[PDB]
């Protein structure tokens, strides 16, 4: 496991030294199965003795799994070494994997010791073996390759196998090889038995640069279980989900549940977590009970009755198109499909408001449409054509008069209900010959009290009491009598501008019941306009 | 000629900023780029043991067929500030605005053959990233003076004023001004003969070793405009309209009456008292209101002193310059810029062609481009903008249309209320 390779050049953080910790712990027999391991690995250079000539110092403890192993506690250590460039914060997801007619799992062993370290470094991984009482003198060793947990050690390894590889696919480069840590991951094209003979002429040249590879054919074979994936040599899918079935749910247990649920989302279509995630918008206990809704053991149920059956994905093929599409689950849930050919689905997904109050369905497709476009560039460095639940007229009419920039790439019409529509529209200027309310709301913040109420300009007047309100609400129940008790053609005027900007919006939905009540009425009329006139200035108003 | 030591300020370290997803093109494009740009010294690949990194971009250079590296050295720069402001600051001429045609040219071409110091070489460091996450990305820090860097026309400067020399000497009515990659030429000429005088400076600079790609469509354009040439005398702040109407009815003053109450906040010198007497009786939107002797005093009154310019309105060097812009629609934009609320500094609209070639990511980004090029002209540095955008939306399209070499600060707002035509 020794290596001529070239070492990574290491400095502690500025302003700072090696670390020493005293260790005494524990047994005589941990001290005794230490020694045998340490030997070994002197013997095969992965260390080395000193007398200090000061070596500083590491916490060592011994653990047991037949065979024992090492432990380092090098928190100390790692705290005071310099910073990493990050290593990968994700990983390849099977989506946007190339399908190659074979592909086979190697993995390297004794990664990090496989590895050398920098030299003029190596002097603060030092530690000691404690002599069994009796004021003896220590064994002091330390680290002439890449240590485990140290902080350096993923970021090199991974480094020095990105050089080793460079001199081999140059050499092939028909050949296919996805790295991830201590996994090369290999596939081809090739015959099956030329595919084994560059798997066989790859292991070797790793082997002249110290690196340990599975004698037994190439070790796993498919289908392979990584990361909680199932890989099959033609589709991919999760791995079994298991989602239990209890009288009592915790917080600790709702977190697991929308895990596992959200995870399964991603091939599984229909999955639903907006009900059950809102047994944990209490974010406060993290052992407390929670009692479920009607509606979460419902959408718990209704994911069970998806994950019944099995479902999985295909995988990748540039040669052809990407297709997406989006279906509106009601609930301020989207699910959608990525595919190629229509009965393959590439993956699929997810996406529900969560921010904000107040949203209509073409803003809500739109964020969608954002989320699938960010999520395709990340996945297969593309954007995929788009297969949307939308008139082009309708789609038009909104983003011409929404107040923020939207856009959309190249989209072509869906029929499959429910579409997304436009259930009204306040008139542009107002209209002639239509009653004229006046509404107005108050209210105390101490009493939370306060009424809502209108005068119109025939002289009819209305005012409404209202118990255990706030100064908003009232402001968007004046509104609402007004849309009572008015004909199909209403002129309103508000002198507040909450409830204006909130009904301008144009909003076919709402968390608020009221708001719901309000655009109930808004649909039901034929021309509605509203208009906005400075409070207090002793205009049109109201007061009460 | 070895290196101007650069130090960041005391206490800070180096840029850490994640990279974001590109499309295959564009990381095809950074990739063959990076390469030749390996081949030629500028950059090298550096190890696991550099932990800086500093966004990258693929845009098109102007309109041309061949592609364009964009760093984004903004979070760098904030590190920077004290090499190129305190220490080696380009200082800003206030008389740029004043000149009746002003014409910018690209000299970034001067900075790669500029060594950077060998020390400071390792906060330049940015990442080619990979689709899908197959490997981390490719891996390069700058050898050379980085275009983009804020520090790079600060080292450079010496050559640039000794360049320059020759050719202020033949014309001192000529001021110009060194912003990063970009110099911008005012002058007081007629069209005719400034576009040749540019041609001058552009083969002077041409001749002296600093190649300029501002070579145009040669001698026959197909369809296009030649220059890009401003006109910083119609930059001024531009006044409130109060819409002219034959008979005004009950609505329309509310609109009015609102919009003018609304303007009492940059002028207490305004009175509804009169406008607000002749809505008394609770009347219909729709009905037919002459106005009274006390409310055409009060009009014509308060359409005097709307175009009256602010009292009191500075500049202050030590704030950030703030921009907003809100739609119109009809592919029209407004915009103001100021440094304190109602406060304005400057204020204007943009627009574009009308028929089926801008929609609204485009118009958007090409708006924030004009206006940050002329706050550029103006007080000298770029405004932070507040923008009418979805975040994740605009931080994926926003590459396409940007033809600039700078990247402005920027935050999305998801409120902007009743403020629409009261800007236009
Ligand atoms: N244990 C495991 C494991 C294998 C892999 C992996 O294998 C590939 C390597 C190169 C090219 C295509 C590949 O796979 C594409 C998908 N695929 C996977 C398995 C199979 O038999 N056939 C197939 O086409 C890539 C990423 C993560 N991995 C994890």
């Amino acid at each position: 496991p020794i290596s001529p390779i070239e070492t990574v050049p290491v400095k502690l953080k500025p302003g700072m030294d090696g670390p020493k910790v005293k260790q005494w712990p524990l047994t005589e027999e941990k001290i005794k199965a230490l020694v045998e391991i340490c030997t070994e690995m002197e013997k095969e250079g992965k260390i080395s003795k000193i007398g200090p000539e000061n070596p500083y110092n590491t916490p060592v403890f011994a653990i047991k799994k037949t065979k024992w192993r090492k432990l380092v506690d090098f928190r100390e250590l790692n705290k005071r070494t310099q910073d990493f460039w990050e290593v990968q914060l994700g990983i390849p997801h099977p989506a946007g994997l190339p399908k190659k007619k074979s592909v086979t799992v190697l993995d390297v062993g004794d990664a990090y010791f496989s590895v050398p370290l920098d030299e003029d470094f190596r002097k603060y991984t030092a530690f000691t073996i404690p002599s069994i009482n009796n004021e003896t003198p220590g064994i002091r060793y330390q680290y002439n390759v890449l240590p485990q947990g140290w902080k350096g050690s993923p970021a090199i390894f991974q480094s020095s196998m990105t050089k080793i590889l460079e001199p081999f696919a140059a050499q092939n480069p028909d050949i296919v090889i996805y790295q991830y840590m201590d996994d090369l991951y290999v596939g081809s094209d090739l015959e099956i038995g030329q595919h084994r003979t560059k798997i066989e002429e790859l292991r070797q040249h790793l082997l002249r640069w110290g690196l340990t590879t599975p004698d037994k054919k190439h070790q796993k074979e498919p289908p392979f279980l990584w990361m909680g994936y199932e890989l099959h040599p033609d589709k991919w899918t999760v791995q079994p989900i298991v989602l239990p079935e209890k009288d009592s749910w915790t917080v600790n247990d709702i977190q697991k549940l929308v895990g596992k649920l959200n995870w399964a989302s991603q091939i599984y279509p229909g999955i639903k977590v907006r009900q059950l995630s809102k047994l944990l918008r209490g974010t406060k206990a993290l052992t407390e009970v929670i009692p479920l809704t009607e509606e979460a053991e419902l959408e718990l149920a209704e994911n069970r009755e998806i994950l019944k059956e099995p479902v999985h994905g295909v995988y990748y093929d540039p040669s052809k198109d990407l297709i997406a599409e989006i279906q509106k689950q009601g609930q301020g849930q989207w699910t959608y499909q990525i595919y190629q050919e229509p009965f393959k689905n590439l993956k699929t997904g997810k996406y529900a408001r969560m921010r904000g109050a107040h949203t209509n369905d073409v803003k809500q497709l739109t964020e969608a449409v954002q989320k699938i476009t960010t999520e395709s560039i990340v996945i297969w460095g593309k954007t995929p054509k788009f297969k949307l639940p939308i008139q082009k007229e309708t789609w038009e009419t909104w983003w011409t008069e929404y107040w923020q920039a939207t856009w959309i790439p190249e989209w072509e019409f869906v029929n499959t209900p429910p579409l997304v529509k436009l259930w009204y529209q306040l008139e542009k200027e107002p209209i002639v010959g239509a009653e004229t309310f006046y509404v107005d709301g108050a209210a105390n913040r101490e009493t939370k009290l306060g009424k809502a109420g209108y005068v119109t300009n025939k002289g009819r007047q209305k005012v409404v009491p209202l118990t255990n309100t706030t100064n908003q609400k009232t402001e968007l129940q004046a509104i609402y009598l007004a849309l009572q008790d008015s004909g199909l053609e209403v002129n309103i005027v508000t002198d507040s501008q909450y409830a204006l900007g909130i009904i301008q919006a144009q909003p076919d939905k709402s968390e608020s019941e009221l708001v719901n009540q309000i655009i109930e009425q808004l649909i039901k009329k034929e021309k509605v306009y509203l208009a906005w006139v400075p409070a207090h200035k002793g205009i049109g108003g109201n007061e009460q | 000629i070895e290196t101007v030591p650069v130090k960041l300020k005391p206490g800070m370290d180096g840029p850490k900023v994640k990279q974001w997803p590109l499309t295959e093109e564009k990381i095809k494009a950074l990739v063959e780029i990076c390469t030749e740009m390996e081949k030629e010294g500028k950059i090298s690949k550096i190890g696991p043991e550099n932990p800086y990194n500093t966004p990258v971009f693929a845009i098109k250079k102007k309109d041309s067929t061949k592609w364009r590296k964009l760093v984004d050295f903004r979070e760098l720069n904030k590190r920077t500030q004290d090499f190129w402001e305190v220490q080696l600051g380009i200082p800003h001429p206030a008389g740029l605005k004043k000149k009746k045609s002003v014409t910018v040219l690209d000299v970034g071409d001067a900075y790669f053959s500029v060594p950077l110091d060998e020390d400071f070489r390792k906060y330049t460091a940015f990442t080619i990233p990979s689709i899908n996450n197959e490997t981390p990305g490719i891996r390069y820090q700058y050898n050379v003076l980085p275009q983009g860097w804020k520090g790079s026309p600060a080292i450079f400067q010496s050559s640039m004023t000794k360049i320059l020399e020759p050719f202020k000497k033949q014309n001192p009515d000529i001021v110009i001004y060194q912003y990063m990659d970009d110099l911008y030429v005012g002058s007081d000429l007629e069209i005719g003969q400034h576009r040749t005088k540019i041609e001058e400076l552009r083969q002077h600079l041409l001749r002296w070793g600093l190649t300029t790609p501002d070579k145009k469509h040669q001698k026959e354009p197909p369809f296009l405009w030649m220059g890009y040439e401003l006109h910083p005398d119609k930059w001024t702040v531009q006044p409130i309209v109060l819409p002219e109407k034959d008979s005004w009815t009950v609505n329309d003053i509310q609109k009015l009456v609102g919009k003018l109450n609304w303007a009492s906040q940059i002028y207490p010198g305004i009175k509804v008292r009169q406008l607000s007497k002749l809505l008394r009786g609770t009347k219909a939107l729709t009905e037919v209101i002459p106005l009274t002797e006390e409310a055409e005093l009060e009009l014509a009154e308060n359409r005097e002193i709307l175009k009256e310019p602010v009292h009191g309105v500075y500049y202050d060097p030590s704030k950030d310059l703030i921009a907003e812009i809100q739609k119109q629609g009809q592919g029209q934009w407004t915009y103001q810029i100021y440094q304190e609320p109602f406060k304005n500094l400057k204020t204007g609209k943009y627009a574009r062609m009308r028929g089926a070639h801008t929609n609204d990511v485009k118009q958007l980004t090409e708006a924030v481009q004009k206006i940050t090029t002329e706050s550029i002209v103006i007080w000298g540095k770029t405004p932070k903008f507040k923008l009418p955008i979805q975040k994740e939306t605009w931080e994926t399209w926003w590459t396409e249309y940007w033809q600039a070499t700078w990247i402005p600060e920027w935050e999305f707002v998801n409120t902007p209320p009743l403020v629409k035509l009261w800007y236009q």
